[PDB]
This record gives structure tokens, sequence and C-alpha cells, in this order.
RNA sequence: CCGAGCCUGGUGAUAGCUGGUUGUCCAAGAUAGAAUCUUAGUUCAACUUUAAAUUUGCCCACAGAACCCAAAUCCCCUUGUAAAUUUAACUGUUAGUCCAAAGAGGAACAGCUCUUUGGACACUAGGAAAAAACCUUGUAGAGAGAGUAAAAAAUUUAACA
């Protein structure tokens, strides 16, 4: 297992309302997807990203092609960021 | 050869160290350590107390064959050596840091 | 040579090294003959020093076949499925043990050229680099030369 | 060719390396001897 | 050109390398060379050379 | 255009190289250490009297060991183990 | 790189020289055993052993052809006196 | 033509300035030179070349001890250009038979006679 | 990071629209900077195999300015491939008849010369003036500096920068001046 | 024989790709690869230019906190050029004496 | 296909001249000249090579080596080093180019020719643009290590009582 990241070894619909119903099972305020940086919006390669705020704070940011793809991207990384699965977590002790 | 690495990967060595394979070993000099959000530097390495580099050796295997020729042009000079050197492959287990600072 | 040659990136078999270690040697495989000076150095490798070995090695299982053959060879067989045979003809004691030897250190894959002299699955550390890490940002986040 | 030509001689690289590092550097104070003394 | 000689605050000079032989130049100089120490070369003369 | 005579650094007239600060300093440094080396070659430690006859006797023996080195000069040895131990390539198991 | 700099602390041009950065063991077992010295520090070692052996037997040989030297130019006053006796 | 250059004597006279500067006191001199073969000894006339080996500087940045003394302050002036000399000078005093083998040289000419290789 | 591989790819070698404004800068270092920013050299994850370059912008190329006679002296000569067709051009003419194509001779010399420079080059824009079609202006991220200021004017210099200016002479009264 | 030669090539290109890398991230954090190298060297950290490439991809927060230091030891070192001694040294200026 | 036919044979004519000369790996190794119907060759010397015997071989410290009309050299104990001489057996090199220096010839021309000292090339590598001969640099491999070597030209010029 080690190698396989969590998203890659289980398959999710809809993570920014997987998200949000984990946020109001913590019972914090819902939160805003707004893109942070951009380059390329009317080149035919266009790269976004796109910040999920609570309570106008940052808990995570995800890039992406399109708008879509960064906010399912970045609600990918709340989950990463909450479920403590982030690859900055620590290794598996033996 | 200065290398960077984290737990449970893999480097090579270009040559063996008389060890038998599966044994784990302390690797002693450190230039470097660092986390998410802090590094710690050396003047050059780390002390010995600080960390705790683990790593097992794996793999003992004579390299691909290199072929070497010299040939130089109208003077009938060329020669040929195939060579292997011996590698091994060392897993890195663990890291650790010490309290102490 | 490296562009005939094919090439693979270092790996490792189940990450042999974090639990525990394991001879992924399976099988080794003498073919040598009763007659024959080309295998007078296998006999009396497999007189004295094969025992050891195999004591040495649980593990690892040894079959040997006596049969007439005019080269001696060995034969082994790893856990991945490879198979890899050497010809012992004309080869002494202590020169087939370190071939055995190094057979059982070896692991069960081919050996070609390797790319990269590292492994690391998980290489990116306090992030990766992407072009807008080392710089900042702008207020309400406005491009260069624009109103709104 | 000869030591002594008509046209000056080309040196050797060495040779006129070591004219270019030997001058006469006029030596004066930081200071102009007009406008302060 | 005395006081000029006398003056430059080059430490080196053609008279100490060349009576020295301190880079193997001896090659690249001829033996008259070392008395025709650099104003001169083959007829022509230098004097700002010192 | 712009092409030179001949060869472009040999002959009547060649090509015209020129020099560098990069070339002097690199030259002033180099023999700055052989005026250094000079200093250091003045102010011996012995005189020649004083010098003459002390090594002498290390000298003899050295000579003498090359001497013995190059006097000792046979075929090796001949055993009848290295001669039998060809028997040995018939070796066959009962 | 700094090779100037590091001559001017007095430590080694290229730091692969000598300095604890080569000549300290690169690994030890687990369990705390010294692992045997690497062939590079062997001949290291064997080597800076014959340099000193060297340095010793010049000093040697030179102040006694010196104190040879002293005695023999004793002896030749000794000598001297002799013959203004004689 | 070119032949081996004869070198005046009087190039060999210290002045006061160049103690000062290099800091070697004529009274009590060293006796020990350090020598390494900076330059090629190619491109370099056979008696040089030879000489070169004779001292024993065959190879590069290989530091190699001789005597201060004139026969062979002679050989380092025929190839003073090709090498670089330094005294060589200890506190520790001689390396004692216990201690030839924790020797260590130092780039400022220093031979110490215990290698602790650890900071105060 | 925690970044998927795919869009953690895509944001590392993605590209980017740099911004320059020309007005009274040279084109040497303007095309030195061009030259860095289109082969990627800024990236530390630069290696030529892997196209990583960027698109840059140039405004008011009209409005550049060389070190000296550059304008007379400075010549850019081409041969049509005709007998006679050998024809030379100062910059000041060149300027005249196309102020975009100092720069990009600029550029395509500061660039290497294999094939990619090619399409470094179509990657670069070039705009005579202070005027950008709106995709292209939207479509920016920064603004990089310039390399050189530009000294002031006397109707540019306050009254207080000219007051805290000491005088260094003084004239005499009796003087036509 | 251009397999044997390349080797060399080889060795060169990549101290080259390092050295490119690096001098990127050093003017992206303000500084240059030659002021970088020499403080680092000054402030006695033997890393090599592929660990420092290494490092500035995929850890730049470690690369810039050493342009940090390196920049502080040029700092220093122009605080030293203007008082040689006769000044308390560099704190990160100093040096470990080994023995 | 007649300055004297063609076929066969001698005849595998001869050729100091051209061309060619077959498996792997390692090592040592370009060298003053003389005679020759001889200068496109050869014999001797010299150099090189192999195996042996013995001891001095190289660097060199004072002293020493012409009246006539300079760089250096010969000899040379010490010292630093480990080579040298002789014996036995051959082969091969004996049509050579540039740089620096001293000269001769020629035009104080030649990428010109002739002698001497040294270096390089005809062996690897980096540089000077590509480059035989210039500068750094030599003893052999693997490295995705590091310190260095030689190594990038600067110049804008004329008033006058
Ligand atoms: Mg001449
Ligand atoms: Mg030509
Ligand atoms: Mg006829
Ligand atoms: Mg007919
Ligand atoms: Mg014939
Ligand atoms: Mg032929
Ligand atoms: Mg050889
Ligand atoms: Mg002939
Ligand atoms: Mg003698
Ligand atoms: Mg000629
Ligand atoms: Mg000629
Ligand atoms: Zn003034």
């Amino acid at each position: 297992m080690t190698g396989k990241e969590l998203f890659e070894m289980w398959k999710i619909i809809n993570p920014m309302g997987l998200l949000v119903e984990e946020l109001k099972k913590r019972n914090v305020s819902a939160p805003e997807s707004r893109l942070t940086r951009q380059s390329g919006g009317t080149t035919a390669l266009p790269l976004y990203f796109v910040g999920l705020y609570c309570d106008k704070k940052l808990i995570a940011e995800g890039p992406g092609e399109t708008v879509l793809v960064a906010e399912e991207e970045a609600a990918r990384v709340a989950l990463r960021k909450l479920y403590g699965f982030t690859e900055n977590r620590r290794p598996w002790n033996y | 050869r200065q290398w960077k690495v984290t737990s449970e990967d893999l480097i090579l060595i270009g040559n063996e160290l008389d060890l038998a394979c599966g044994e784990r070993i302390r690797l002693e000099k450190v230039l470097l350590v660092g986390a998410d959000n802090f590094t710690l530097l050396g003047k050059p390495l780390l002390g010995k107390d600080l960390v705790r580099v683990e790593a097992t050796v794996i793999e003992k295997t004579e390299s691909w064959p290199r072929i070497i020729m010299r040939f130089r042009k109208r003077k009938n000079f060329k020669k040929k050596r195939i060579v292997t050197t011996p590698q091994t492959v060392l897993r890195i287990n663990s890291i650790e840091i010490a309290p102490c600072l | 040579t490296a562009r005939g040659t094919p090439s693979r990136f270092l790996a490792s078999v189940l990450h042999n090294g974090l639990g525990r270690y394991v001879q992924q040697l399976q099988r080794l495989s003498f073919s040598v003959s009763r007659d024959g000076a080309s295998s007078r150095g296998a006999r009396e490798f497999v007189e004295r020093e094969v025992i050891d070995f195999a004591r040495r090695n649980p593990g690892v299982v040894i079959y040997v076949n006596s049969r007439p053959c005019c080269v001696p060879r060995v034969v082994a067989e790893y856990l991945n499925g490879a198979v890899r045979e050497e010809s012992i003809h004309c080869k002494s004691v202590e020169e087939i043990s370190t071939l055995v030897q190094k057979l059982a250190d070896q692991s069960g894959l081919d050996v070609i050229r390797i790319r990269k002299p590292f492994h690391t699955d998980n290489p990116s550390i306090q992030g990766q680099w992407h072009p807008f890490t080392n710089k900042p940002t702008t207020f309400r986040g406005l491009r260069p030369r624009e109103v709104q | 060719s000869k030591a002594v030509t008509r046209h000056r001689r080309v040196m050797h690289f060495q040779r006129q390396k070591l004219m270019a590092v030997t001058e006469y550097i006029p030596p004066k104070p930081a200071i102009h001897p007009s406008c302060l003394p | 050109q005395e006081e000029r000689e006398r003056n430059n605050q080059n430490p080196w000079t053609f008279e100490r390398i060349a009576t020295a032989n301190m880079l193997g130049i001896r090659k690249v100089l001829s033996p008259y060379d070392l008395t025709h120490k650099g104003k001169y070369w083959g007829k022509f003369y230098m004097p700002k050379r010192v | 255009r712009g092409r030179i005579p001949g060869r472009q650094w040999i002959g009547k007239h060649r090509r015209p190289r020129f020099v560098s600060l990069r070339a002097k300093q690199n030259m002033i440094r180099r023999l700055e250490i052989e005026a250094e080396n000079h200093y250091w070659l003045s102010m011996p430690y012995m005189t020649r009297e004083q010098e003459r006859g002390h090594a002498a006797v290390r000298r003899r023996e050295a000579f003498e060991a090359i001497k013995a080195a190059a006097t000792s000069k046979f075929p090796p040895h001949r055993f009848i183990a290295d001669q039998l131990d060809h028997l040995n390539v018939t070796k066959k198991w009962s | 790189a700094g090779g100037q700099w590091r001559l001017q602390q007095g430590l080694a041009a290229n730091p692969s020289g000598y300095g604890p950065l080569t000549e300290l063991p690169d690994w030890s077992y687990a369990d705390g055993r010294p692992a045997p010295p690497m062939k590079g520090q062997l001949r290291r070692k064997a080597e800076r052993e014959t340099f000193a052996r060297r340095v010793v037997l010049l000093s040697q040989e030179m102040d006694a052809g010196l104190q040879a030297w002293q005695l023999r130019q004793q002896k030749l006053q000794e000598e001297q006196r002799k013959q203004e006796n004689a | 033509k070119f032949t081996r250059s004869r070198i005046p004597e009087k190039v060999f006279q210290a002045s006061p300035e160049d103690h000062e500067k290099y800091g070697g006191d004529p009274q009590n001199p060293h006796k020990l030179h350090i020598v390494t073969r900076i330059k090629s000894t190619r491109r370099r006339p056979y008696w040089e070349k030879d000489i070169i080996k004779m001292l024993g500087l065959e190879k590069a940045h290989t530091p190699q001890v001789h005597k201060n003394i004139p026969s062979v302050n002679a050989k380092l002036k025929v190839v003073k250009h090709l090498i670089r000399i330094k005294p060589l000078k200890l506190p520790q005093g001689l390396p004692a038979e216990e201690n030839m083998s924790n020797t260590c040289l130092k780039s400022t000419g220093e031979l110490v006679v215990q290698w602790h290789l650890k900071p105060v | 990071s925690s970044f998927s591989r795919a869009p953690q790819q895509w944001a590392t070698f993605a590209r980017i629209w740099y911004l320059l404004d020309g007005k009274m800068q040279p084109p040497g270092k303007l095309a030195a900077m061009a030259s860095i920013r289109l082969q990627g050299l800024h990236k530390p994850v630069y290696h030529a195999l892997s196209d990583c370059g960027d698109h840059v912008v140039i405004m008011n190329t009209r409005h550049i300015a060389f070190s000296g006679n550059k304008w007379e002296q400075k010549v850019y000569s081409s041969h049509t491939g005709y007998p006679g067709g050998f024809r030379q051009v100062t910059a000041a003419q060149l300027h005249l008849r196309d102020p975009v194509a100092i720069v990009k001779l600029a550029i395509y010399g500061m660039l290497p010369k294999n094939l990619h420079r090619r399409t470094m080059m179509e990657r670069l824009h070039l705009f005579p003036d202070e005027y950008i079609p709106e995709d292209i202006l939207k479509n920016l991220v920064e603004e990089l500096p310039q390399p050189r200021k530009i000294p002031k004017r006397l109707d540019e210099y306050t009254q207080e920068e000219i007051d805290a200016f000491p005088r260094l002479w003084t004239p005499p009264e009796d003087y036509r001046l | 024989v251009k397999c044997t030669k390349a080797r060399y090539l080889k060795k060169k290109n990549m101290r080259t790709l390092w050295i490119n890398r690096i001098t990127a991230a050093s003017q992206e954090h303000g500084l240059k690869y030659p002021a970088l190298i020499g403080n680092l060297v000054k402030c006695q950290v033997e890393l090599n230019r592929k660990v420092l490439a290494d490092l500035a991809i995929y850890e730049p927060k470690t690369f810039k906190s050493l342009a940090a230091l390196a920049s502080r030891r040029r700092h220093e070192g122009f605080a030293a050029a203007l008082g040689d001694g006769k000044e308390p040294e560099g704190i990160f200026s100093r040096v470990v004496q080994y023995h």
C-alpha cells in the first residue's frame, strides 16, 4: 500500500459534496471556492489554482486545467488534510 | 557521494560493502535533515546523538556489462574491454531525530 | 550498448526491505557429469561446500541431477519467475562458490541498464515546485494593466 | 625567420604576456596634486 | 626614464624575471634579452618599456 | 573578407593573439609563488662541510640492497606436487 | 569553490582531501558495533605513517651529521693544542 | 641558443622586508621543505624532468619532504618554477613511535602528531 | 503538496505569460531576459528535451533606445539570394520600416540555434506600442521589471529636490549670460 | 568508442544542468550562484550541486532558507570588508575548529 | 593491339618500385653519423628490444681546461635517487614537420633552404573559433561526486590671440 495514494486506492464522486457534509458534521462554515492564480485562460492549455476558504481562511488549494477540475482537486486536498493521509505524513513505523 | 533520502526509499552504490543481504546499518554522516516546516543544517555534519538513519542491504549484483573501446585511426590501434562493476542496493528503513538540540 | 540494450528504473520486489527481508532465490538446479574433466570443480563443490551452503540458506532449495553432460551448468529460479542459467564449464570450486553466492544475493530481475541510481516514491516534501511558489500575490488578484 | 626584421617580429605569447605584465604604473596620491594642494 | 624605473610600483620587472628564470621563460627569451631587457625587440627600441 | 595569409599562428604573418587580465593575474600569482620559493630556498640550515658525510651509510646500504636484488636471480623451483596435480583432470566418482 | 577560503582558514582546499567529511566511517551496524576501516583510510594512514617515519629519519640523520661536524672541529682544536705542546 | 640557466647567488638573499612578509626567521632556520609539484614537467627540458623524478615529484599536488641543505637546494633551484616550497613546522615535537599512526598534515605546512578528527 | 499526479505535473510544467514594457529600454538585455524566460532556464525544472518555454509579450518596441550612435553605426545586412541582393540597412531605417524587427532579431540571436528557436519565437509576442489584444492581455500573469531605470528630466525634478541640491559656484553679477 | 567517451560529457552536462537550475532558483530568490555557493562554503555546508538542485525542485522552502543564509553571510562579509578586525566577527561567519 | 607477329616452354622470369598481408589482451619502444655507379636501398655505428653477470649510473663542490683575437660546456667528491656497464641474440628506425634561441644563404621574402640546443607532434585530454607543431596536462577503469590548471583585448588623436 505504501506507494499508492488514498484517492488512487479509493474512488469518490462529488468529493466537494463529501467535504461539505463532513464540514457540516464538524459544524463549521460552508467554504467558498475562489481562484487564486491563473494563466492562459484564453489559451488552449489554461492553468488555474482554486482555494477553498472557510470563514475567510484557506485550508486547501488545488491546481487544474479548468476551474471545475481545480475545485474538485482542492476538495480532494482538503479531504486528505482532514483524514491525515497527506503525502507529508508520518511513514509507517516498523 | 551525497544523496537525499526518506523512509521506504532505495539507493544504489557502485561497490560491495562486505555485508550480508538483509543486514541493517546506521549511517553516521548526515549533511542535512529537514521536515515540512523546519530544517537542520550541519557544520558540516550533524551530531551522532541527533539523528538515527538506518538502512538495510537488499541486493548485491554485478552491474550491466560496460563496453569500452579504444580506437585510433589508420594506426591499427583497436581494443575492447568489457567490465562489470559490483554494486549494492540499500533501502532506508527509518529516520529519527532526538530531543537533543 | 545503452540505446540498443533495453533499460529500466530501479525497483525492488514487494518492497523487500521494509518488512522482513527474504531470500529471493527460490531454487538452484545443478547439472554435472560423473566423468568429464570439465565437471571436476563442480563435483568437488557438490561434495564439500554445497552442504554448508544449504545449511546457511534454508529458504533456498538445491536440486542436483548428476547426469552425463559435456558442459556442467547451473540454473537459478527466483520468486519473480526469473530463470538465470550459467555454464560452470572449466570453473574452479571457489569460482563457482562465489558464483552461487552472488546468485543468491542477486534479485530476481534482469540485469540491464538502470536509469537512476535511486528511487523515491515520495520525493516531494515541502511541496513540489510550481511557477507560482516563489512570487507574491496582488491586491484583489489583479493582472498587470487591467482596471477592474 | 630571422631575429632582426623590417617589421616588428611577432613575439611568443608568453613573451608578450610578460611584457604586458611589466609596465610603468605611474604612482600618484589618491588626491590629484592640483585641485587640493 | 631612470626615475621611472625607480618609481614603478609594479613589483615585477623584466630584469628580475629574466635573471631569475622563474617561469622557464628563458625558452622564449634570447640570451641577449637579459641585457636588452625590455627596451629592445630586434632592432627596435621601445623607451616606454622598462 | 577578413582572411589572413597561410596558417593563422605561424609564419611571417599570423593571427594576433591578445592578452587579458585573466592571464596577467594568473601568471603574476604563479611568479608570486615562485618568489616565495626563492625566499624559502634562501636561509639554509647547514653548510657544505656540515652536510658532507651524514647520509653515506644509508646510500651505501640502499645500493647494496639493489646489488643483492640484482644478483639474486634464478629460475623458480619445480615441485612433484605441481607436476602430479595435472593427473587430477580425469577425476571421477566411483 | 572556496578553496582559497579553506586554505586561509586552515582547512583543506578540497573537502574530500582530509577532515571529518571523509575520514570518519560512513556506516556502522545498527547494534552500535564498529565497522572495519575502509581501504582508502587504511592506505592514507599507511602513507601518513611512512611520511612521519621519513621526517624523523631525516631530522635524526641531519642533526647527527651536525653533531659529528661539531666533534670533528673539537678534535681539530684538541690536536692543535697537541701540536703547540709538541 | 637555449641552455640550462645559471642563477646568480644574490637572488637568494632575503631582505628584512621579505623576512617580515613571509615570517621566516634567518636565525634558527627551518630544516625541512615540503614540496609540491604545481606545473607539468612536460614542455620542459629533460634535465628538469629527470630532476623532478629524482626528487620524487612524478605526481602533482603530492607533498614530498626534503632537507634544507645546499646539495638539495641546488636541484630545488633548478626546478623551482615547477614546484611550490614551504617549510615544515610543528609545535607538538617530532612524532613518537606511539603516535606514528595518528599523524596528519595541514595545508599550512603544519604536521600534527595527534589527529582526533573532532572539534574542541 | 498532497496533489494528484496529473494536476501536479500540469501545474509544474505549465506555461506563463510574462509582460514587459520597453519604454526606453535597450533591446540587448530586453532580448536577454526574454531568451532566458523562453528557453526556461529560470525554471529550476529546466531540461532542453522538455519544452518548458513561456510566452512573453513586449510593448513599446517602437520606443526603445540604443547606447551610443548605434542607430547610425549598426547595420542589419541580408541577402535576398539574387545577384545584387546584398542589402544593408541602419537600425534607424530598419526601425522606421518595422519597429518590431530589431528586438525580434536580437532575441533570435540570443536564442540557441536549434529547431526549438523557431517555436520559442512563435511563443514570443511583440507589439510596437501600448496596445494588446483583449485575450493576450487577459491571459497574463505578472509584469517583470525593467532592467534599467530611466533618468529624470528637468521638467520632472520636483522643486524640493532642486532646493535640497546645493549650488556649486557664485557667478559674478556683471555677466550677460 | 563514443559510448566510452560519452561518460565524461555526461558528467559535464549534468554538472552544467545542476548549475543552471541552481542559478535559476537563486535569481528567483534574488541571489546568484557564485555568491550563493561561496557563502555556503564560508558557512561550512558542503552540499553538492545535485542535491542543491533537487532541493530547489522538491523542497523550495529549504532552498530559500539556504539562500537567505548565504545572503546574510554576504552582508556579514561586507561588514568585515568595512572593518576587517577591531569588530565582532559575524555570528554565521564563525567557523568550527577541528583537530 | 608489329620500333618488330603469335603459341608453347624456360617461368612461380626479375623487380632497391606500387599495392596487399586474416584471432584476443598486456608491456617496453620514434635518437648523433660514416661508406656506397650511393641518396626511392643497403652494411656498420647510434637508438630501441629480450634474457643474463656485476657494480656503480644520473644530478653534481671547491679546484682545474691558450696565446692568437656571450649564453653555456667538460671534469666533478658530496647529496637526492636507482639506475648503469658488460655478456649472448636478432629485428626494426637510417626520404621529418612546427615553435623558441644562436647563426649562414636568399630580399634582415617565403608555410623557403642548410647546421646546433631545447620543446612539441607523428599517444590520450581541456583551451585558444575551426587548427599537428602554441598554452595547460600525462600511465590508463566505474560514479548522476568535489578543488583546480591554461583559458574571453584594449584603443578615438590636434581651435586660437
Ligand atoms: Mg632563427
Ligand atoms: Mg590558411
Ligand atoms: Mg610485341
Ligand atoms: Mg596480331
Ligand atoms: Mg616477386
Ligand atoms: Mg603500398
Ligand atoms: Mg606502453
Ligand atoms: Mg633505390
Ligand atoms: Mg660522479
Ligand atoms: Mg621552412
Ligand atoms: Mg620547412
Ligand atoms: Zn579638483
